[PDB]
């Protein structure tokens, strides 16, 4: 299985696309 | 050769079901009579008749032979109902008699539909079948 | 707001005003008819959108025509 | 006449629930034999007090369960009312 | 004054709840926001495909993290016949101690959810092994999708913002979609075949670490380049070959043999790379037609301005002006584009549906029959929607999009020229399949009732017997060019046959199923379900424009609600209800099919086949040994009793009842009613004491005519498929789990 | 019930926050948005 | 060519007989944009919904028709 | 009640012997919707409860039935004379 | 004289016809049973 901190490790890298589509959508809406 | 369907006689799953033919009819023999006629069909595994579509000989009587006749029947019933249909267009009152069935025109229609497919052939070949696309309404595109 | 369009293919049987429940037709005099006079939609703020006046239009395709567009306070019918 | 057309709909649905309670709570805790002992077996097993309580109860031990008279009566007596 | 919807300003300055539900349903609808461009259209369509690509793929990602986190991907690899997947794990705060000792299921210590999606045998047959390489496979797919984010951020852009000749460069599209999307993308599954898949098949793990190192083949790229490439199909893998180890493997990469795997019941990994590189090289070829900047090529206009037949052809001037107008036609509009893009994946879809049941491509798939079911039911439902789309698309495009000056005489045009003619003949035949197909289920009905099942009307499907006896299948004895070994055709070099021939004759897959009597009747009901379908779609998209009763359709758009009680009544009349009334006929023709292929395969899987080759006949057996038959373990997934596995099905059930029960509402009733009730519950709320205190900022009124129209419809839509997946799930693995 | 998956703690954080936390917080914001004038 | 009682074609793509025949009641001299007063044998759709009746005769100007 | 019924039968043996009052033609297979409900009677089980109506009336024998339906004519002769 | 066209309206003669073709299914189906196809 995998480890406990591969899944914070997986949580942090999934922000960079919660960031990212924050910034898509506030630019479609413009 | 449909090796998959064997005839009702051969099969054995068919003389197991063949005893018990109920009754149909007030005839007592009527299950014996649908067994024995039913003996020339083709039988699955079930033990039931098949019917093969496909327009060949010994198996026309599936198809073929209703599907003609209900063809002539068919063309019997649209061509008298196309004849009187025609027949009370040019006489200026077609609303009442569409409604109100004009019956000795409709009788000497049907006994004479019989010849529906000279009368559709000798139509189609005058060109008097069928309305050419100018003299007929069509709805905006 | 909608739009109330009376084209010129009216023959000023004055149907689509009598048929109108908020007034928003009229009749204005006109040269183009035999009846002398055409269907007219100044107050159309006032349409509802109910389509009697193309309801009792009688030409094969109505001359007036009701285009259902902006709802308002008014198009919407609201008593609140 | 609308209003009529919609409660058309809603009488359907409050006797259809009218009939299926009755024709459930006979036969769960009236309807039955008398065995010699002196008890009653119902027709069902009197499930309705635990399983009218729930929708999938009235789906599965009312209207599943007693459908299986109505879709097995073909090639018998009661096959017209299949 | 309200600041939503900021796209529509009429619907703006709404004052009641419309403007809400409105500006929800006319967000994505780019064309007729306040505003808006050709322009400014094209680049937010470009940034949305973005947006949604990162969606899909963010989905993907969480779809492997949850296999790699919470589900069993060690334990089912040792076990794939027994051990249940798990998709994810169950946090309920509503569980009770029933409920938790019931999900507790697949060999685990906590309440989670049994993986139907399938995903699992996908992952072992593409090379995953342990959870590592599916934990890297999800940082990988979030890295991508954030990189789609990226991507279409930038293109908002203004320096990055494409002009509008770039997004109608046809020509340079079709050219990079098939040589790059479509072509480099298969060489380079091709190339994870041949250097991760097939060894890991074959028990040589091979990861990031050793593709560099470990040679696909004893003979590695040499026969590539000198010609001899029968190199790569000499030493194929051995029928007595186990999945994921080393005996019983060959060494051929590109092995031909056209059959099924004997252990998997799958198609070999090789035969797949080999079909992968040959549809790359063809694909690559095909992107190889169009000319962008090179001079040699192809371009559209001339292809289509060409193709039409001149005078002294047999067939003359048949169609008019042929297909001049097109390409300004298909460019310009985007619907004309979404419709044939819909059409293309529907079709698709739907072969992705028959395809993957008949011949599984995954490891232990075909002997796991939820995941089947499942499988084929969520690709044909989808490929139902996708086609319907299509249509709709069409409609779409007929109305707001449709220039009868450019399109003059042409195809088009002369579709609209007799577009009713193509409905009377679509409703004759829609009429012929009905009548007749009703009457031979009601005549056998009616006969097995009276006692007498051997004078129903039992039909063999000597057509597609013969097709299955041409493909291949010797059980109906036509002996016809492929079940004689003497046949033109069978005696020439096809080398797929020794593999096809055994595949197709062996009764222990669903490949070329047998069909008899219940299946004639199936099919013509399914040859009506799409005939209706398709009438009224070709219906409501031939009059999109206007006809006899309604001429100025277009004036009005796609969607309005009626044109008045006048003129006798114009209850859906806009083009909206063909998508509207062809849902309906869309899902009853998929549940027509999916209880076809789920009655034919329950019958196939239990080993019983004669249920439904006897009782598929009447629809009194399909509605007692499928339906009644079937759900008993489903409606017991939670009794007084206890507490089954299958509880969250029979409430998803239910749940399905009620939601599509709930859509009859807006169906049936229509909007002055609940108008009425609605003013009625205003001056309840506006005369009470202490609520007159809280006002609403928006009127309320009524859902409209067409919203009301949708909400039951994805109301019906939403319980249609939430009730049938809890049915067949259910049924298929409260035996086969 | 916690699981033998690893960092077994985090459905019990982030499904009552998605369950109820973010969606109470987005109905709140869309409702400040589609409710505010000009 | 137009006059009472001449069976004359329609030329209106929007009206519910184009490409249908029917005859003249009466041709108006004055300078109106339609004219001719054609009656026809069918009705139309007009009327509210569920009347039995509708409207069977229009205006219509000289363009908008030929003479059979 | 009084031509095509089991009446006479059902008054003997009300307790094993279920109420019918409709025979249904031999034609087609039809025959098989004949019940077989006591008495040497084969035809449709009513539930209509006429049966339990015309016991509680004091009808002992089908002649009264024939006369109530002759009755019953004269009265619907009459109801369309006035 | 007013019977005959009432007679002749749609209605009854649409019965007449049923009837008289159901009469002749039956009385047909009744002679000559279970026919399923033409041997
Ligand atoms: C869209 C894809 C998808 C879907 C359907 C699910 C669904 C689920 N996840 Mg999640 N998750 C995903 C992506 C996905 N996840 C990915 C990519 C990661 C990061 C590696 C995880 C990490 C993760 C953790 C660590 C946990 C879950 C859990 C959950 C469950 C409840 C949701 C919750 O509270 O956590 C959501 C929490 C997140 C951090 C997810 C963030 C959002 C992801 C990245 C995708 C965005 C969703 C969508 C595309 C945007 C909205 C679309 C809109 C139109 C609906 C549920 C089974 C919980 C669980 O197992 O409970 C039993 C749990 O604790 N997820
Ligand atoms: C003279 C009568 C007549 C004739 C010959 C036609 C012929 C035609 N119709 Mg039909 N039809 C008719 C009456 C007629 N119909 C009536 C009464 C109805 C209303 C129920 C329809 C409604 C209708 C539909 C909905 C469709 C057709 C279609 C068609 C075509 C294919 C045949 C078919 O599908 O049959 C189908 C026939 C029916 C569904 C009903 C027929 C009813 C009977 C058999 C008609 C004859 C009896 C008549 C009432 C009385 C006869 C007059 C008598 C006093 C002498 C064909 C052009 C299809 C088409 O456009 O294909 C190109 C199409 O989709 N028709
Ligand atoms: C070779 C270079 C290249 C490639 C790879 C791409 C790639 C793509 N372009 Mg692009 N394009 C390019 C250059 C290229 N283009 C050029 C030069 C032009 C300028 C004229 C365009 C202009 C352009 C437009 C205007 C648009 C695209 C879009 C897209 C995307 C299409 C949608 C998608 O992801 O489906 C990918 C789908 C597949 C790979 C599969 C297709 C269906 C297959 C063939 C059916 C069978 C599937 C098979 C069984 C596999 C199953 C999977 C498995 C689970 C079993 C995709 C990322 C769209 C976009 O913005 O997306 C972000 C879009 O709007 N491009
Ligand atoms: C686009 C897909 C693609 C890509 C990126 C690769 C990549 C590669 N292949 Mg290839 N491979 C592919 C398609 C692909 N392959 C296909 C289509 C076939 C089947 C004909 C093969 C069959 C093949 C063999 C037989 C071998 C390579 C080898 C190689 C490597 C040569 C470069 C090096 O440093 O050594 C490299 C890893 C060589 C290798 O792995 O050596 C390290 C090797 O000998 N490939
Ligand atoms: C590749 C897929 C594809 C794409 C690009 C679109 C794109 C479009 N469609 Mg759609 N369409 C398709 C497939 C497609 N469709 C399919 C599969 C169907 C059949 C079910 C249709 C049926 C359809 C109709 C008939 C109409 C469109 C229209 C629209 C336009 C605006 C969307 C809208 O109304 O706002 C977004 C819509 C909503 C928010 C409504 C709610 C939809 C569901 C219930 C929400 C589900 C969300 C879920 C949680 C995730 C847009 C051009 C509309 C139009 O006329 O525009 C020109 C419209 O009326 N579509
Ligand atoms: C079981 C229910 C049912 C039935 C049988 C019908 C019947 C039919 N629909 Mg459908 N439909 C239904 C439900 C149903 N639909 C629902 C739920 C909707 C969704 C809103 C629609 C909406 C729909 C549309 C919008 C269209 C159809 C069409 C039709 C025809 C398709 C042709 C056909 O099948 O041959 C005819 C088959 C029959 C069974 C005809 C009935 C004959 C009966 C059985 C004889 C009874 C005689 C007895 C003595 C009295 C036919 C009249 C199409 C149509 O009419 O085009 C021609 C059309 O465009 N339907
Ligand atoms: C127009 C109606 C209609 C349509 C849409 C279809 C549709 C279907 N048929 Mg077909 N079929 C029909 C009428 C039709 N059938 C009739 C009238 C017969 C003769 C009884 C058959 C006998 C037949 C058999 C034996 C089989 C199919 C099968 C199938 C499928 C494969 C395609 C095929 O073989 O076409 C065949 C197409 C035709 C025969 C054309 C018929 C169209 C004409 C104009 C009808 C009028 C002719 C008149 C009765 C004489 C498909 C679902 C196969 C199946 O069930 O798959 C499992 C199969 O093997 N069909
Ligand atoms: C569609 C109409 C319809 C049909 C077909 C029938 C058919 C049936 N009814 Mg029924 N009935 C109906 C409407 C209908 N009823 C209505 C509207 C009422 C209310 C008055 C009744 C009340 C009624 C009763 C009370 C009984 C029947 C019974 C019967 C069954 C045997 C018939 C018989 O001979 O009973 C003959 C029964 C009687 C003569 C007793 C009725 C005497 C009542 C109490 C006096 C009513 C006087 C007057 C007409 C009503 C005035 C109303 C007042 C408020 C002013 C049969 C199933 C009987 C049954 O189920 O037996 C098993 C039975 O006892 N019906
Ligand atoms: C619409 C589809 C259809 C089809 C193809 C059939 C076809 C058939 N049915 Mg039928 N059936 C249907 C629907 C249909 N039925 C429905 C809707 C019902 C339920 C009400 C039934 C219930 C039913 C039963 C219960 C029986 C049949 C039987 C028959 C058979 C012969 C009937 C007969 O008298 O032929 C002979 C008729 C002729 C030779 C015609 C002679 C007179 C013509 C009109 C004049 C010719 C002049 C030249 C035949 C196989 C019978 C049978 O034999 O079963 C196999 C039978 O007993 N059917
Ligand atoms: C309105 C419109 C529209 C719509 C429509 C639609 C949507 C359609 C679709 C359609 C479809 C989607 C179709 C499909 C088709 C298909 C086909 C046509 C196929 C064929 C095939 C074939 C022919 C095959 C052959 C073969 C082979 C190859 C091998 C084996 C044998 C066989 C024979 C099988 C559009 C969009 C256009 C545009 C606009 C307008
Ligand atoms: S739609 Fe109604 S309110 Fe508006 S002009 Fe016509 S009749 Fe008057």
């Amino acid at each position: 299985s995998i480890s406990e901190t591969q899944v914070f490790v997986a949580l942090v890298i999934a922000l960079i696309p919660g960031i990212l589509a924050f910034r898509l959508a506030t630019e479609l809406y413009k | 050769d449909l090796s998959h369907l064997t005839p009702c006689s051969e099969s054995p799953a068919y003389q197991a079901k063949a005893k018990s033919f109920r009754n149909t009819t007030s005839d007592p023999e009527s299950g014996q009579k649908r067994a024995e006629s039913y003996a020339e069909a083709l039988c699955g595994p079930e033990g039931y008749p098949h019917l093969v579509v496909d327009g060949r000989l010994d198996h026309a009587g599936d198809f073929i032979i209703p599907g003609l006749l209900f063809l002539y029947v068919a063309g019997w019933i649209g061509w008298v109902g196309r004849s009187y249909l025609i027949a009370i267009r040019e006489e200026k009152d077609t609303e009442m008699k569409e409604i109100i069935i004009d019956v000795p025109l409709a009788i000497n229609k049907m006994l004479f539909g019989f010849m529906w497919p000279l009368q559709a052939f000798g139509e189609f070949t005058s060109g008097k079948l069928t309305v050419k696309d100018s003299e007929i309404p069509v709805s905006p595109r | 707001s909608h739009s109330v369009k009376i084209y010129d293919t009216c023959i000023g049987c004055t149907q689509c005003v009598r048929a109108c429940p908020l007034d928003v037709l009229e009749m204005v005099p006109w040269d183009g008819c035999k009846a002398g006079q055409i269907a007219s939609s100044p107050r159309t703020e006032d349409c509802v959108g109910c389509k009697r006046c193309e309801t009792a239009c009688p030409t094969d395709f109505l001359s007036i025509r009701v285009y259902l567009g902006a709802e308002t306070t008014r198009s919407m019918g609201l008593a609140y | 006449w609308d209003h009529v057309f919609l409660g058309l709909f809603w009488m359907y649905n409050s006797l259809s629930i009218v009939i299926f309670h009755f024709s459930w709570k006979m036969q769960s805790d009236v309807w039955g034999t008398v065995l010699p002992d002196g008890s009653v077996s119902h027709i069902t097993g009197g499930n309705f007090a635990q399983s009218a309580i729930t929708i999938n109860g009235w789906l599965r031990d009312f209207l599943w369960a007693q459908a299986a008279n109505v879709i097995n009566s073909y090639g018998s007596a009661l096959s017209a009312y299949g | 004054a309200t600041k939503f919807p900021k796209f529509s300003q009429d619907l703006a300055q709404d004052p009641t709840t419309r403007r809400i539900w409105y500006g929800i349903a006319t967000a994505h609808d780019f064309e007729t926001h306040d505003g808006m461009t050709e322009e400014n259209l094209y680049q937010k369509i470009f940034a949305s495909h973005f947006g949604h690509l990162a969606i899909i793929f963010l989905w993907t990602s969480g779809t492997v993290f949850h296999v790699a986190w919470q589900g069993n991907f060690e334990q089912w690899i040792k076990d794939p016949l027994n051990v249940r997947p798990i998709a994810h794990a169950i946090w309920d705060p509503h569980f009770g101690q029933g409920a938790v000792d019931a999900f507790t299921q697949a060999g685990a210590s906590s309440p989670v959810n049994v993986a139907y999606s399938g995903v699992y045998h996908w992952f072992y047959t593409i090379g995953m092994t342990n959870n590592q390489d599916l934990y890297q496979g999800a940082v990988f797919l979030l890295i991508l999708s954030a990189l789609f984010l990226f991507a279409g951020w930038l293109h908002l852009q203004p320096k990055f913002r494409p002009s509008l000749s770039w997004f109608k460069n046809a020509e340079s599209r079709l050219n990079h979609h098939l040589a790059g999307l479509f072509g480099v993308s298969s060489l380079a599954w091709t190339g994870h075949l041949v250097h991760v898949a097939i060894p890991e098949s074959r028990g040589v793990h091979v990861g990031w670490d050793n593709f560099l190192s470990v040679k696909p083949h004893p003979a590695g790229l040499a026969p590539f380049f000198t010609g001899n490439w029968g190199v790569y199909a000499q030493n194929p893998d051995t029928a007595s070959h186990v999945f994921g180890t080393s005996e019983g493997a060959g060494s051929a990469i590109l092995t031909f043999l056209g059959g099924f795997h004997p252990q998997t019941e799958s198609l070999w990994l090789t035969d797949i790379a080999h079909h992968h590189l040959a549809i790359a090289v063809i694909f690559i070829v095909a992107g190889h037609m169009y000319r962008t900047n090179w001079g040699i090529g192809h371009s559209i206009k001339d292809i289509l301005a060409a193709h039409n037949p001149p005078q002294g052809t047999p067939f003359g001037g048949a169609l008019g002006a042929g297909h001049r107008g097109l390409y300004d036609t298909i460019n310009n509009s985007l619907h004309f584009q979404l419709g044939l893009a819909l059409a293309s994946l529907g079709v698709i879809t739907s072969l992705v549906a028959q395809h993957m049941y008949s011949l599984p491509s995954y490891a232990f798939i075909a002997k796991d029959y939820t995941t089947q079911a499942a499988l084929y039911t969520h690709h044909q439902y989808i490929a139902g929607f996708l086609m319907v789309g299509a249509f709709a698309h069409g409609a779409i495009f007929f109305v707001r999009d449709y220039d009868p000056e450019a399109n003059k005489d042409n195809v088009l045009a002369r579709m609209l020229e007799h577009k009713e003619a193509i409905i009377s003949h679509l409703s004759w035949v829609s009429l012929f399949l009905g009548f007749h197909t009703l009457g031979l289920y009601v005549h056998n009905d009616v006969v097995v009732a009276f006692g007498t099942p051997e004078k129903q009307i039992l039909i063999e499907p000597v057509f597609a017997q013969f097709v299955q006896a041409a493909s291949g299948k010797a059980l109906y004895g036509f002996d016809a060019l492929l079940s004689n070994p003497d046949s033109v055709a069978s005696t020439a070099s096809a080398v797929w046959l020794p593999g096809w021939l055994d595949a197709i004759n062996s009764g222990t897959n669903s490949l070329f199923l047998n069909i008899g009597p219940g299946d004639f009747l199936v099919h013509h009901a399914i040859a009506l379900g799409l005939h209706t379908t398709t009438l009224i779609l070709v219906k409501g998209a031939l009059d999109a424009r206007g006809s006899k009763l309604m001429p100025d359709k277009k004036d009005f758009g796609f969607s309005f609600p009626c044109d008045g009680p006048g003129r006798g009544g114009t209850c859906d009349i806009s083009a909206w209800d063909a998508f509207y009334l062809a849902m309906f006929w869309m899902l009853n023709t998929l549940g027509w099919l999916t209880f076809y292929w789920h009655w034919k395969h329950l019958g196939i899987w239990t080993g019983n086949v004669a249920q439904f080759n006897e009782n598929s006949t009447y629809l009194m057996g399909w509605f007692r040994d499928y339906l009644w038959a079937n759900s008993a373990q489903l409606i017991n997934g939670y009794n007084p009793y206890g507490v089954n596995n299958l509880s969250v099905w029979a409430w998803m059930f239910l749940f399905g009842h009620l939601v599509w029960a709930t859509g009859f509402m807006f169906l049936i009733s229509w909007r002055g009613y609940w108008q009425e009730l609605i003013e009625t519950i205003v001056w309840a709320h506006e005369r009470t004491p202490l609520a007159n205190l809280v006002r609403w900022k928006d009127k309320p009124v009524a859902l409209s005519i067409v919203q009301a129209r949708l909400v039951g419809l994805a109301h019906f839509t939403v319980g249609y498929i939430l009730t049938y997946a809890a049915f067949l799930i259910a049924s298929t693995a409260g035996k086969f789990g | 019930i916690l699981g033998d998956f690893a960092a077994s703690f985090l459905p019990a954080i982030l499904v009552p926050a998605v369950g109820l936390v973010m969606p109470a917080v987005v109905m709140g914001l869309l409702f400040l948005q589609i409710e505010s004038e000009a | 060519a137009i006059q009472r009682g001449s069976k004359v074609r329609i030329l209106r793509k929007e009206s519910y007989w184009y490409k249908d025949v029917g005859t003249v009641a009466s041709v108006d001299k004055s300078g109106i944009l339609y004219p001719v007063i054609v009656r026809f044998d069918k009705v139309n759709y007009n009327g509210f919904s569920g009347s039995a009746t509708g409207v069977n005769t229009n205006n219509f100007a000289e363009h908008e028709l030929e003479e059979v | 009640g009084a031509k095509f019924s089991n009446y006479s039968a059902w008054l003997a043996d009300p307790l094993n012997i279920k109420p019918s009052a409709q025979v249904v033609w031999p034609v087609v297979g039809q025959d098989i919707l004949n019940a077989d409900v006591g008495g040497g009677f084969h035809g449709i089980q009513i539930t209509s409860g006429f049966f339990q109506l015309w016991r509680a009336s004091g009808i002992t024998n089908e002649y009264q039935l024939y006369c109530t339906a002759i009755g019953g004519l004269v009265m619907a002769g009459l109801m369309l004379f006035a | 004289k007013g019977l005959t066209t009432f007679l002749s309206t749609a209605p009854v003669l649409i019965t007449a016809l049923l009837v008289f073709t159901a009469g002749l299914l039956i009385e047909f189906n009744r002679f000559y049973p279970d026919l399923l196809f033409h041997p």
